């Protein structure tokens, strides 16, 4: 039983930080699609 | 239609007679010496003004 609680504690981690990257590479997605249709590359 | 001794225009040229009397601007006299300008100009749009 605690080695099943282990593998359940690893899997909770792995939720946590797949979904902290996937947060980061939208925003990183949307930043670059701001620079490609923003005017601030003037002002 | 025929002007002895020197160069001068040959096309027809239309006229205007006004309170001055005959004037001619030909289309002939226009020349490409325009001085330009570094200054800019407001187009009273801040978006359009900003985009360029």
């Amino acid at each position: 039983l605690e080695a099943e609680l282990q593998a359940e504690e690893i899997a909770l981690k792995a939720l946590v930080e797949s979904e902290s990257a996937h947060e980061r590479q939208r925003l990183a997605d949307a930043d670059t699609l701001a620079r490609s249709r923003g005017n601030e590359r003037f002002a | 239609v025929k002007y002895r001794g020197t160069a001068h225009g040959t096309n027809e040229y239309p006229f205007l007679i006004d309170t001055d009397g005959f004037s001619v601007l030909p289309v002939s006299a226009l020349g490409l010496l325009h001085q330009v300008h570094e200054e800019r100009i407001a187009s009273g749009v801040p978006d359009l003004d900003a985009m360029m």
